[PDB]
RNA sequence: AAUAGGUUUGGUCCUAGCCUUUCUAUUAGCUCUUAGUAAGAUUACACAUGCAAGCAUCCCCGUUCCAGUGAGUUCACCCUCUAAAUCACCACGAUCAAAAGGGACAAGCAUCAAGCACGCAGCAAUGCAGCUCAAAACGCUUAGCCUAGCCACACCCCCACGGGAAACAGCAGUGAUUAACCUUUAGCAAUAAACGAAAGUUUAACUAAGCUAUACUAACCCCAGGGUUGGUCAAUUUCGUGCCAGCCACCGCGGUCACAC
RNA sequence: CCCCACUAUGCUUAGCCCUAAACCUCAACAGUUAAAUCAACAAAACUGCUCGCCAGAACACUACGAGCCACAGCUUAAAACUCAAAGGACCUGGCGGUGCUUCAUAUCCCUCUAGAGGAGCCUGUUCUGUAAUCGAUAAACCCCGAUCAACCUCACCACCUCUUGCUCAGCCUAUAUACCGCCAUCUUCAGCAAACCCUGAUGAAGGCUACAAAGUAAGCGCAAGUACCCACGUAAAGACGUUAGGUCAAGGUGUAGCCC
RNA sequence: AGUAAACUGAGAGUAGAGUGCUUAGUUGAACAGGGCCCUGAAGCGCGUACACACCGCCCGUCACCCUCCUCAAGUAUACUUCAAAGG
RNA sequence: CUGAUGUUCGCCGACCGUUGACUAUUCUCUA
């Protein structure tokens, strides 16, 4: 039994009824773009962040520990509404206790409102409906309630459990009712978590800070986190160095259902990864070493099937060439092959081959790991590989670095920064190396620019516009310079023919030829443009073309047209 | 390989952290390296491959250990 | 290079390079039980936060030290003369030690062979035309050194009025970067330093701890893994594969009976 | 390369150029023959003293720099990449359009006799052809395995049938490059080899002089004998090795494969 | 040399089958002397970069491929030096 | 006189069998 011992750290078994102590509810504000999710959050946070955003779009998931006037504390996870951030919405629904669905009355149910509802069903979390924008004209709360019925959201008026509170976050009207409804449902849920023992949690965001290092925002689920706690999260472990809140003030303890930024990570955890506390740092490294090994075995088994395929093909080509002759002495086989080796002249292809023009290599750098995963999921929705190929050289979190410039210069790639900066040293180095750093701040802007670079790679789409049409009548053989020149006598019927514009020969609907006239000569005089009804003798540059009495010729003008990428990202 | 050996020895070209592109031998039976991947290279020349002076380290970065049998 | 060994050839002798066996350090793979001790960023790249210089009847004194780093680089040693400082005060001196003067003082390249004012006399005026150099001048490149320790540097412009600009090469920590990666511990109890007449105060110096098989020492009822096994060179059975897949420090092995995969 | 013609050039004068296997590849001066003479070869071995030069091969009588009446030049002269050798002198053998000498005795040439190559047929082979064997295949295959195929022989081809089968099964399946057996070939040869001894400074190696100088040699072959009509001739014999020569299809058999 | 040449018989093996093979006999020659020129052998040398050995080895031109280096038009970038001075 | 050409190869650790089990050479039968 020489198999690695299991040293993983697992979630503690469900807390005993005695241990369970009441805890605060976790709430997520889910909905569609520009339906008021942030504006509603601001009224309860008592702070305005909507105006202080790039484009007024929420592109991050933030957990804020709001304290209600009654004295209760609630954690609000403000999720993004854009289509790109589907993963962020699913992660929010997996750590939440209640989902506050913000369905605007003016617009109603939308594509991302249904997606928000689906995530709640998978997580099995009670939903509280908030009909925002009730003030504006066409704001029908009843229509929203009826439409939600199709998607399995039944309001109380129609006999359902979901609680619908009409609200207007802009004017702060009826917001108290939604706060009361949220508190009521949380008490019905009877949320309780043991506040003692090894800490459990989930990562909400993970990013690199230049001064504080690797930082992960997380929500505690069991136990209490303190300075010096050893934490494992996937393939990364930490010893808690600093615990801070949304405002940066250090917190000494993080009780269950509390948002807490954690520093001290020796590697950057993935967003959504569970956090567990271990006895010591050597134990943490033991747990991480066993998770890395398991990942290497899973990759190894995958690699084995690919290698076995490459090795089976080669062995067939080897058995075939060997069995070409019998099982004779190898001296004879090389001599018999020498007979067919004297007939063999192969050419070795260059070991280093040229990357084709229609190949876009991109380096993706982002401020937070969740932002990078969003861009990487968008790059996985590329379906136009035939026209142009999109290669991902490297992806990471943090500002643009020399390695990103070196990797871009190595593969002639383009660096795309998302809410990240590039210093003068990095920007100057890119100029010398020819790399293009493309810092953005909005995800729809970074995708539009990604599509513009793909379009440039695409081949120029020539546009063929018919210029004229002329039917041949008589074929002449002219002797000029001791050379017999076949001349096609043609009558222009519709349109005109121009010497520059390209031509093509047409036989009873078939396309015989494609090219330009060698000589255009009319009445022994060269005329560049023959009008409709003008007789013109036509000689081609291709002597193999046979001219009949009834052939047709269609002239055309070719104009290259900028080709746009067929790939659409869904927004 | 150079005479008298005959074989198809799996090699790769890699740009080093110093900025010098070099040919590196991949030891073991079967590999899955691809473009854009990260590898650690060590010394030790391939005796029958003229000019091959670098060797990829199996089991580091994206190059994994040889799969048994 | 040694007590040497392998390898040029059809074979011998000679010569010769390469490699082997020895001993360290770093890094990678795989693997790892405990205790004590020692040592511990790849980088003169950029640094969040905290702390690292106070003392004291006001003046002064100290923060010019310790600690750090190795960028630059014959300012480090000896002699002569001689400030500042210690011996309360003069010491009519000793001790310690600058500046100045004299001597000595890394490596590679001579395909760097000439340097271009590099000398001397005179009170001065001024006069003479000399001075260094194949016994290596001048020059380029490389590097901290001669380690009870010393030298140099202290973000850059050798300097630092001025300017660029806003400084961890103090401790802890971090980004980038590299194959290279220690805790955002505690205490001034000991020693050392600063200050005070003193009781004392302060000190990320330092002390006692934290982390890490990099090393050394010791130990453990249970608990061993890594590499190798053709020759050099200690040590292979049964199969599979068939000049393929692969191996090799060197010589070499594998083409259907492989002690070499 | 051979033949003819003719120019630069070789000559003189005046300037240049500054190179040679400019090598007697052996530095100048002094001294020794004493020994521990001495890797080998060459032209014996060394001592004192001094200057010059050298440090794996190749890159390289090259690149760059500098100098020069040199301008497709000369002198000075590296590095990167590459290799595990290059190199010097030998031993033995082979080979030489290699020397001298003596020869060939159906025989190398000039000679002698009858043939083959041309015709038809007979027979073998190669190609082509066929559903339709295999082996031999320069000398040393080709009326060859066969002193022999209409069936049979037979191993081939097509179709059909049998499965512990004539056999305590079977296989003309692969491999003559695993072999025995039996042979071809040099051989129309005379040489192979044990055991010793000696020489070369105890290197691979070598070992004869008859007025003799380091060889002695069992055994094997030649020879001698025997067969046929002699003591002649013809047969027979003919070692060790050479060509992984022929033959797994005489038979046997190692290894691998087949077993409805 | 009873050779070559010509002629005749027999045998092996088959049921039969060869212009083949093995074998007995008959008749029965010519040339045999010069030569070392040609191709070889022996003896004694010479040469050798060959050594599964001349059917050996081997040099250069002319591709693909891989590695490194140099020259180089125009241009750009970076670094170095200045005051170790003068009024 | 002319006489061009011909892709590829050397190392393993051997060396004991013996041989004896029969037990009796001294008849004939007898009860
Ligand atoms: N008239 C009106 N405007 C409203 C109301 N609630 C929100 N808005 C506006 O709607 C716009 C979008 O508001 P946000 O808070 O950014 O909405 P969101 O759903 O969080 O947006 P994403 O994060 O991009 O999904 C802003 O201009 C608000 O002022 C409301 O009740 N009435
Ligand atoms: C040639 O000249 C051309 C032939 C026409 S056939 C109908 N006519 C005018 O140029
Ligand atoms: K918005
Ligand atoms: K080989
Ligand atoms: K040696
Ligand atoms: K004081
Ligand atoms: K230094
Ligand atoms: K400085
Ligand atoms: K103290
Ligand atoms: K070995
Ligand atoms: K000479
Ligand atoms: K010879
Ligand atoms: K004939
Ligand atoms: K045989
Ligand atoms: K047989
Ligand atoms: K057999
Ligand atoms: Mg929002
Ligand atoms: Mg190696
Ligand atoms: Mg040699
Ligand atoms: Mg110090
Ligand atoms: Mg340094
Ligand atoms: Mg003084
Ligand atoms: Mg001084
Ligand atoms: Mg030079
Ligand atoms: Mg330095
Ligand atoms: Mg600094
Ligand atoms: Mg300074
Ligand atoms: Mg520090
Ligand atoms: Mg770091
Ligand atoms: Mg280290
Ligand atoms: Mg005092
Ligand atoms: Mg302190
Ligand atoms: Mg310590
Ligand atoms: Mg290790
Ligand atoms: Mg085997
Ligand atoms: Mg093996
Ligand atoms: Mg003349
Ligand atoms: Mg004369
Ligand atoms: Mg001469
Ligand atoms: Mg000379
Ligand atoms: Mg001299
Ligand atoms: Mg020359
Ligand atoms: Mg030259
Ligand atoms: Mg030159
Ligand atoms: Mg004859
Ligand atoms: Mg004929
Ligand atoms: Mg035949
Ligand atoms: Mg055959
Ligand atoms: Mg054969
Ligand atoms: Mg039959
Ligand atoms: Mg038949
Ligand atoms: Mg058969
Ligand atoms: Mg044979
Ligand atoms: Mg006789
Ligand atoms: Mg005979
Ligand atoms: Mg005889
Ligand atoms: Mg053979
Ligand atoms: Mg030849
Ligand atoms: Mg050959």
């Amino acid at each position: 039994d020489k198999v690695r011992k299991n040293k993983d750290a697992v979630r503690r078994p469900q807390a005993d009824p005695a241990l369970l102590t009441p805890r605060s509810p976790v709430v997520t504000i889910m909905g569609h773009v520009d339906h008021g999710k942030t504006t509603l959050l601001d009224k309860f946070r008592k702070t305005q962040v909507a105006a202080v955003e790039t484009g007024g779009i929420t592109q991050h998931i933030g957990a804020f520990l709001v304290s209600l006037p009654s004295g209760e504390k609630i954690t609000f996870l403000d999720t993004p509404g854009h289509a790109a951030f589907s993963a962020m919405r699913a992660r929010g629904a997996q750590v939440t206790d209640i989902v506050v669905l913000v369905v605007a009355a003016d617009d109603g149910v939308m594509k991302q409102t249904v997606e928000s509802i689906q995530h709640a069903k998978d997580a099995q979390v009670p939903i509280i409906l908030a009909v925002n924008k009730c003030d504006k004209a066409e704001a029908d709360p009843e229509k929203v309630k009826k439409e939600l019925l199709a998607y399995d959201v039944v309001c109380e008026d129609y006999g359902g459990d979901v609680q619908a509170v009409p609200v207007s976050a802009l004017t702060g009207d009826n917001l108290m009712a939604l706060a009361e409804a949220t508190v009521a449902l949380a008490e019905m849920l009877e949320l309780k978590a043991d506040p003692n023992g090894p800490v459990e949690g989930t990562v909400i965001e993970s990013f690199t800070d230049k001064g504080r290092g690797l930082v992960t925002t997380a929500i505690i689920q069991r136990g209490t986190l303190r300075k010096g706690s050893v934490l494992v999260a996937g393939k990364c472990w930490a010893k808690v160095r600093l615990m801070f809140d949304e405002n940066g003030k250090t917190i000494d303890e993080a009780y269950p259902s509390m948002p807490v930024g954690i520093t001290g990570w020796r590697d950057l955890p993935s967003a959504g990864e569970e956090i567990l506390e271990v006895e010591s740092e050597p134990r943490a490294r033991e747990v991480v070493d066993w998770r890395k090994y398991e990942q290497e075995q899973e990759k190894g088994q995958e690699d084995l099937k690919i290698i076995e395929e490459k090795r089976k093909e080669h062995k067939e080509a080897h058995q075939k060439a060997r069995e070409k002759y019998g099982h004779l002495l190898w001296k004879k086989r090389s001599i018999l092959r020498f007979l067919e080796r004297k007939e063999q002249i192969p050419l070795k292809p260059k070991e280093k081959r040229e990357r084709d023009s229609n190949v876009l290599s991109v380096i993706i750098k982002g401020d937070v790991d969740g932002s990078v995963e969003a861009i990487l999921n968008i790059i996985d929705t590329y379906d136009a590989s035939h026209e142009c190929e999109l290669e991902l050289v490297h992806f990471g979190v943090g500002d643009v670095s020399a390695n990103d410039v070196n990797l871009a210069e190595t593969f002639d790639g383009v660096i795309y920064g998302f809410n990240v900066n590039a210093g003068n040293v990095i920007q100057q180095s890119a100029a010398k190396k020819g790399v293009k750093i493309k810092l953005h701040k909005i995800i729809y802007r970074l995708v539009e620019d990604l599509q513009e670079e793909l379009s440039s790679r695409l081949p120029c789409a020539v546009e063929e516009h018919p210029v004229g049409e002329a039917s041949i009548l008589a074929t002449f053989s002219v002797t000029e310079g001791k050379k017999k020149v076949p001349v096609a006598g043609c009558r222009v019927q519709k349109g005109q023919l121009e010497k520059q514009k390209k031509f093509k020969l047409t036989r009873n609907g078939h396309v015989i030829w494609k090219g330009s006239l060698t000589s255009l000569k009319h009445h022994k005089d060269d005329i560049s443009i023959v009008k409709t009804g003008m007789d013109c003798g036509l000689s081609l540059d291709e002597d193999n073309m046979e001219f009949q009495v009834g052939d047709r010729i269609v002239c055309y003008e070719e104009k290259q047209i900028q080709a746009k990428t067929s790939w659409d990202p869904g927004f | 390989p150079k005479k008298p050996n005959s074989a198809n020895r799996k090699c790769c070209r890699v740009r080093l952290s110093t900025g010098r592109e070099a040919v590196c031998f991949i030891p073991g039976e079967g590999h899955t390296l691809q473009e854009h991947q990260i590898v650690l290279v060590e010394g030790g020349r391939t005796q029958d491959l003229p000019g091959v002076k670098l060797t990829v380290v199996r089991g580091k970065y994206d190059c994994g250990h040889v799969q048994k049998k």
